[PDB]
C-alpha cells in the first residue's frame, strides 16, 4: 500500500515484514520519510561533487575566492585538493555555521506541526506515530504537487544516492564501472 | 491470599492491573505510596539503565572525535570535565519539564485522568500502533523485564571497576 | 493565461516551447512576470552602463577622498568595481536594499494580483495613461530588456573569452 | 514421492543412490532441501569469494589500529593464521547471531525453506510466471550444489599443493 516503485519493474518485498508483522501503517510513513530525506541529501551531495570536479568554484565563477577571511583559505587551494580532502580543510567557524542551519531545519521538521509550533505536548509532533510524513510544506512558487512529481522526485533520489556512493568509492578505491 | 512470588507472606493488595504483577512486595511500599508513581519510577529507572548498559560497553571501543579515549567508562567524566556534564543534566531537566506538561512532583504528576505511567507519546517509527491488547501487554512485559535486568546489570558493570582499575 | 499579457509581440506571439507558464499556479506566473520585468531593468542599466564607462564620459571631480575618477582613463568597465571604495559600494546596496522593501510592502503583493514594482522616489501619478497605449509600452519595456539581457552576457563573454564574438572582438574595452 | 520436485532434472532426474527419501527414518521428506540449500549458499559466497579472493583485489588500509594491512594477508587457510584470535570469535559470533535471528522462518509466510525475505531478490521478478520460479530456484539450488564441489576442491587442493 506504499507509493510507486521501480518504473521498468516493480518489487516491494521487504515491506510487509515490518508494516504488518513487526510494525504497522505508522512504520510505513516513517520509512518513506527517511527514504525521501536520504534521497534529497544524496542529490545535493551529487551536485556539489559534480561542481567541484568540473571546476565551477568561486575563483572560476565569481570575484571572491577567499573563504577563510582570516585562516587564508582560498577557493583555489580547496579546488586543487579534490572533494574528499577539501571538506576537512573547512574552518571550524564555518562548520559550526553549517551545523546551525541544518539543526534549525531539523527542529522545525520536529516542532512546527502544520502552520505553527505547538507549545504544549508530551513529546514533539514528529516523535509520535507518523510524526514526519516526509513533506515539510516548503513549496515556494509551487508549480505542481501531483502523483507524477512525487514519483519522479523519489526516482531521482535513489539514483542520486547510488551515484554519489559510487563516486565516493571511486575517489577512495578501485570501483568498477567508468565515470 | 498469599504472594505468588514469595509464597509465605501475604499477597500485596492494590497491585492487580499491572504488567509485571507477580505479587512481589514484601516490604509493602505499594500499601503506602501511590502505585502510578511507583510504576513510572520503575520504567524510568529501567530506561536510564538500558541506555547506560549500552553506553558503558560501547564507550570503550568507538570514541567520537575530539574527546579522549578512557580505558574505564567510570573515569569518563574526569576526561570530559564538568561543563559538559552539567550541560547534559540541565538539558535532561528541560526534556523532563516538557515531558509531563509541567507536572513534575509527586503531587502534580498523575493529576489528570489521562497520563498513564510510562506513556510518553514517544513512538516515531510506529512500533505498537493499531494492534490488539494481548500483544501490547506482551511488549510491555519485555520493557519491564529488560529494564529490571539492566538495573542489576548497571550495578555490576560500574561496580566491577570500582574494586579493580581496568576496563570491562 | 499567456494570452492577454504584455510581452507577447508580433514575431513570436506566445513564446513558451517548454511550457513553463503552465508549470505552476497563477501566482507562479506572476513571479516570473516581475522577475523578467526586474531582470530587464537591471540589464538595461548595465548594458547602457557598459557603453558609457567605455567611451570616456568622466564625472568631473573626485569620487571619494583620494580615489577620484581616474577609473575611466584606465581599467575596463567590467573593472572599476574594486576601485570604488567600500563605503561607496555600501550605500549603493543599501539604497537598493531600501528600494526592495516598498516593492515588497505594498497593500497587495503582486503574486496576489497586486501591482508591479513602481518607482521608490518621485512616483508621478502613474499609468493613468490611456490603457491601450499602456500595453504598447510594456511591450517596449520588456523587449528592450530581452535584448539587454542577451547583450550584457555578450559583454561578459567578450571580456573573458577573446574571439568569442566576431564583430565585437575588435573593440577596445 | 519426490521425483517431480525441485532438483530432479536431466540428465539424471531423481537420483537417490542412498535411499534417503525412500522412507521417513528421520523425516526425510522435509529439512533435506533445507540442509542441501544451506551448505551451498555458504559455498556460493565462498567460491565467488575465494576466486576473487585469489585474484588480488584487497580492501584498503589496515585490519586494526596497529598497522597490520589487508594486503599483507594472503589467501587460504593461511589467512586465518594472520587473523588474531579475538577476530576469529567475532567473525563467528555476529554470524552466529544471524543463525538464531534471521536464518529461520521469522514471519511465518514462507512459501519454502530459504524463504525469509520476500521482496528484495524481486529483480523485476513479479512479472515472470510461476514457471520462472521453478527455473531460478533450480538455478539457486544447482549453483549451490556445484559450488560445494568448487569449494571442497579449493580447500583440499591448497592442502595437497
Ligand atoms: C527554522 C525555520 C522556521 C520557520 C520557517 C518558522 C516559521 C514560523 N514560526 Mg517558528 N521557530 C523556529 C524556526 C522556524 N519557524 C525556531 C528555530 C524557533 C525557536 C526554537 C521558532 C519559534 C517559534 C515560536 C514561539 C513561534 C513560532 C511561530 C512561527 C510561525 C508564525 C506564526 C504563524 O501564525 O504562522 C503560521 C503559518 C501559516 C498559517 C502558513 C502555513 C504555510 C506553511 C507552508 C508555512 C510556511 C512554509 C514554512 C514555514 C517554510 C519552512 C521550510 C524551510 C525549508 C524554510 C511561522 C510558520 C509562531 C507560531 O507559529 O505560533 C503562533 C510562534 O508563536 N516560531
Ligand atoms: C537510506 C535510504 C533508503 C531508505 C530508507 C529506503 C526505504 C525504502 N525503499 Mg528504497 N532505495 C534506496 C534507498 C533507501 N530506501 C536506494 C539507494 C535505491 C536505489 C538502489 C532504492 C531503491 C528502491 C526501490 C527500487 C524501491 C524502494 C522502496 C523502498 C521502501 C520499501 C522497501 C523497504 O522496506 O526498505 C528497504 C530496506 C531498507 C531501507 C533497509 C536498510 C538497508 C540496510 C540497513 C543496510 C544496507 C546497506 C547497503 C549494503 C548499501 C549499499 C546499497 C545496496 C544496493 C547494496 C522503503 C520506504 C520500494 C518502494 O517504494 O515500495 C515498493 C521500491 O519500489 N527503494
Ligand atoms: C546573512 C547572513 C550571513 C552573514 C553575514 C555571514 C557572514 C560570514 N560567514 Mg556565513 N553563512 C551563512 C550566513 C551568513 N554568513 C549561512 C546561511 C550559511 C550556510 C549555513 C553560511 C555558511 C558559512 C560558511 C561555511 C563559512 C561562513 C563564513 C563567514 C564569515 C567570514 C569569516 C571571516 C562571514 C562574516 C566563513 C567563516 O566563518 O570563515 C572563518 C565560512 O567558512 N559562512
Ligand atoms: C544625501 C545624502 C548623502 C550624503 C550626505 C553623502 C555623503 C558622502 N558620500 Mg554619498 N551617496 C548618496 C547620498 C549621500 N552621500 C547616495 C544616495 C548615493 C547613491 C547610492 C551615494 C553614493 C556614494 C558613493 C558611491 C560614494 C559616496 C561617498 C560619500 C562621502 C565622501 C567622503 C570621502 O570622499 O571620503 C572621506 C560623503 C560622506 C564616497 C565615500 O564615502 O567613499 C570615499 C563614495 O565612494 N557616496
Ligand atoms: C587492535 C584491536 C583490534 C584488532 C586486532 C582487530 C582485528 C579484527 N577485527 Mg576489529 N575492531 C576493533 C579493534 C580491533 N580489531 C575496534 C576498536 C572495533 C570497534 C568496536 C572493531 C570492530 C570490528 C567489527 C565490527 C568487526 C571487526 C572484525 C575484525 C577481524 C576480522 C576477522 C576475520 O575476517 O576472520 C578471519 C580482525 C582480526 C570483524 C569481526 O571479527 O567480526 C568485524 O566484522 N572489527
Ligand atoms: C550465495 C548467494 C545467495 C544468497 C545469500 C541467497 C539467499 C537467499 N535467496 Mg537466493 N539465489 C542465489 C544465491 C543466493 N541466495 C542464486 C545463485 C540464485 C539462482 C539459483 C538464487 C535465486 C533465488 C530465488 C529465485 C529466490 C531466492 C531467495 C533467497 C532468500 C531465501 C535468501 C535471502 C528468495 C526470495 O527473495 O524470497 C525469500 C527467492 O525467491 N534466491
Ligand atoms: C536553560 C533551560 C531553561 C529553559 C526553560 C524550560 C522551560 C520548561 C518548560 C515549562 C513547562 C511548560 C509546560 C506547560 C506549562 C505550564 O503550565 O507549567 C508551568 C510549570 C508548572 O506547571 P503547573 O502549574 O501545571 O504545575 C503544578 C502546579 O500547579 C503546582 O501545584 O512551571 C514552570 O514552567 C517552571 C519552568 C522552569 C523555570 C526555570 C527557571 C529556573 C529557576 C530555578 C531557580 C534556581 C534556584 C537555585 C537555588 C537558590
Ligand atoms: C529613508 C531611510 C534611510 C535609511 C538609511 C539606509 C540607507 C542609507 C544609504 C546612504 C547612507 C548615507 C549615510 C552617509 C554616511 C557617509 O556617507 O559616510 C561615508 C562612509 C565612508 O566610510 P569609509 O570607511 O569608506 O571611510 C573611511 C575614510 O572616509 C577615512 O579616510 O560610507 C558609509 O559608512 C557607508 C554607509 C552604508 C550603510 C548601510 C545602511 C543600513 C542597511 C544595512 C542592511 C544590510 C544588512 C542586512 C541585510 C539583511
Ligand atoms: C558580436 C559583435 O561583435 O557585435 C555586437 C553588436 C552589438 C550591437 C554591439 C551587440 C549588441 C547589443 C545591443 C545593441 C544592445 C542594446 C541593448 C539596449 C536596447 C539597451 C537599452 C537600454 C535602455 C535604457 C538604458 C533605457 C532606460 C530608460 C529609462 C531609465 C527611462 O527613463 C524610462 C522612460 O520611460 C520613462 C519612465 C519615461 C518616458 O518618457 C521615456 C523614458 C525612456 C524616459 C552585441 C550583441 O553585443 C554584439
Ligand atoms: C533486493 C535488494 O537488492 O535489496 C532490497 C532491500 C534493501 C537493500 C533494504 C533496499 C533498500 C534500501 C536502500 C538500498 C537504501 C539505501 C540508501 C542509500 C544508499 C542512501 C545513501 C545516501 C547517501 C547520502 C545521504 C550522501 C550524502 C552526501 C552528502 C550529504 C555530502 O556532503 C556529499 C559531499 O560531496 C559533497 C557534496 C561535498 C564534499 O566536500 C563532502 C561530501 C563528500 C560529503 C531495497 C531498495 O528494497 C532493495
Ligand atoms: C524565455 C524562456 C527561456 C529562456 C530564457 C532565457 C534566454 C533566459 C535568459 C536570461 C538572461 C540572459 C538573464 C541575464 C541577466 C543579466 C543581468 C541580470 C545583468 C547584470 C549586470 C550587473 C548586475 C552589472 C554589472 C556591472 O556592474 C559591473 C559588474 C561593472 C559596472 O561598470 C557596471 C556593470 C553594469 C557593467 C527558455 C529557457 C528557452 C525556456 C522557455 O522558452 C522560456
Amino acid at each position: 500500500t506504499p507509493l510507486g516503485g521501480e518504473p521498468v519493474f516493480i518489487g516491494e518485498n521487504y515491506w510487509d515484514k515490518l508494516t504488518l508483522e513487526y510494525g504497522s501503517e505508522a512504520t510505513g510513513t516513517y520509512l518513506r520519510a527517511a527514504e525521501l530525506k536520504h534521497g534529497r541529501s544524496a542529490m545535493l551531495a551529487v551536485t556539489g561533487f559534480a561542481f567541484h570536479k568540473l571546476g565551477l568554484t568561486l575563483n572560476n565563477i565569481s570575484p571572491h575566492e577567499y573563504l577563510s577571511i582570516r585562516d587564508n583559505i582560498k577557493f583555489a587551494d580547496l579546488a586543487a585538493m579534490s572533494p574528499i580532502e577539501a571538506v576537512k580543510h573547512i574552518p571550524a567557524e564555518g562548520m559550526a555555521q553549517i551545523f546551525a542551519a541544518i539543526a534549525a531545519v531539523e527542529i522545525y521538521e520536529l516542532t512546527h506541526r502544520n502552520g505553527k509550533l505547538a507549545y504544549d505536548e508530551s513529546v514533539a509532533p514528529g516523535l509520535q506515530p507518523g510524526g514526519l510524513t516526509g513533506d515539510l510544506g516548503w513549496n515556494p512558487l509551487n508549480i505542481k504537487v501531483t502523483d507524477r512529481r512525487r514519483l519522479s522526485e523519489l526516482q531521482n533520489g535513489r539514483a542520486a544516492m547510488f551515484a554519489i556512493s559510487a563516486w565516493v568509492a571511486a575517489e577512495a578505491i578501485p570501483g568498477s564501472v567508468p565515470i | 491470599e498469599m504472594s505468588k512470588a514469595v509464597p509465605f507472606v501475604k499477597a500485596p493488595a492494590n497491585t492487580a492491573g499491572y504488567v509485571g504483577d507477580v505479587g512481589f512486595d514484601p516490604l509493602g511500599f505499594s500499601d503506602y505510596f501511590d502505585m502510578k508513581w511507583l510504576r513510572e519510577s520503575e520504567i524510568k529507572h529501567g530506561r536510564a539503565s538500558m541506555l547506560a548498559c549500552l553506553g558503558f560497553v560501547v564507550q570503550q571501543y568507538i570514541t567520537i572525535p575530539g574527546y579522549t579515549h578512557v580505558d574505564d567508562s567510570n573515569l569518563a567524566p574526569q576526561a570530559v570535565g564538568v561543563s559538559a556534564m552539567l550541560q547534559i543534566v540541565l538539558w535532561m531537566g528541560v526534556l523532563e519539564f516538557w515531558t509531563n506538561k509541567g507536572n513534575v512532583t509527586m503531587e502534580t504528576m498523575f493529576s489528570s485522568p489521562d497520563r498513564v505511567p510510562g506513556n510518553l507519546g514517544f513512538d516515531p517509527m510506529g512500533l505498537s500502533v493499531g494492534k490488539s491488547q494481548a500483544e501490547k501487554d506482551e511488549m510491555a512485559l519485555k520493557e519491564i523485564k529488560n529494564g529490571r535486568l539492566a538495573m542489576l546489570a548497571i550495578g555490576g558493570m560500574i561496580h566491577h571497576n570500582w574494586v579493580t582499575g581496568e576496563p570491562l | 493565461k499567456v494570452d492577454e499579457m504584455p510581452g507577447a509581440t508580433a514575431p513570436l506571439g506566445k513564446f513558451d516551447p517548454l511550457n513553463l507558464a503552465t508549470l505552476g499556479s497563477e501566482s507562479t506566473l506572476a513571479w516570473f512576470r516581475a522577475a523578467e520585468l526586474k531582470h530587464s531593468r537591471v540589464a538595461m542599466l548595465a548594458t547602457t552602463g557598459y557603453l558609457v564607462q567605455a567611451a570616456g564620459i568622466h564625472f568631473p571631480g573626485m569620487l571619494s577622498s583620494d580615489v577620484s575618477f581616474e577609473s575611466l582613463s584606465a581599467m575596463k568597465p567590467l573593472d572599476a568595481w574594486d576601485a570604488v571604495p567600500e563605503g561607496g559600494k555600501n550605500q549603493i546596496y543599501f539604497t537598493i536594499f531600501l528600494a526592495e522593501f516598498i516593492t515588497e510592502c505594498k497593500g497587495t503583493h503582486y503574486t496576489k494580483g497586486g501591482p508591479l514594482p513602481t518607482i521608490v522616489f518621485p512616483p508621478i501619478d502613474f499609468s493613468t495613461v490611456n490603457p491601450e497605449q499602456l500595453k504598447t509600452r510594456q511591450n517596449r519595456e520588456l523587449n528592450n530588456g530581452r535584448l539587454a539581457m542577451i547583450a550584457i552576457m555578450s559583454f561578459v563573454a567578450a571580456a573573458n573569452i577573446p574571439g568569442s564574438v566576431p564583430a565585437l572582438a575588435g573593440n577596445p574595452m | 514421492a519426490f521425483e517431480d520436485e525441485l532438483g530432479a532434472q536431466p540428465p539424471l532426474g531423481f537420483f537417490d543412490p542412498l535411499g534417503l527419501v525412500a522412507d521417513g527414518d528421520q523425516e526425510k521428506f522435509d529439512r533435506l532441501r533445507y540442509v542441501e540449500i544451506k551448505h551451498g549458499r555458504i559455498s556460493m559466497l565462498a567460491v565467488v569469494g575465494y576466486l576473487v579472493q585469489e585474484a588480488g583485489v584487497r580492501l584498503p588500509g589496515t585490519i586494526d589500529y596497529s598497522g597490520k594491512t589487508f594486503a599483507e594477508i594472503p589467501n587460504g587457510f593461511a589467512a586465518f593464521k594472520e587473523i588474531p584470535a579475538g577476530g576469529l570469535v567475532q567473525l563467528l559470533f555476529f554470524i552466529g547471531v544471524l543463525e538464531s535471528s534471521v536464518m529461520r522462518d521469522l514471519t511465518g509466510e514462507a512459501e519454502f525453506v530459504g524463504d525469509f525475505r520476500n521482496g528484495a531478490i524481486d529483480f523485476g521478478w513479479d512479472t515472470f510466471d510461476e514457471e520462472t520460479q521453478f527455473k531460478k530456484r533450480a538455478i539457486e539450488l544447482n549453483q549451490g550444489r556445484a559450488a560445494q564441489m568448487g569449494i571442497l576442491a579449493l580447500m583440499v587442493h591448497e592442502q595437497l599443493g
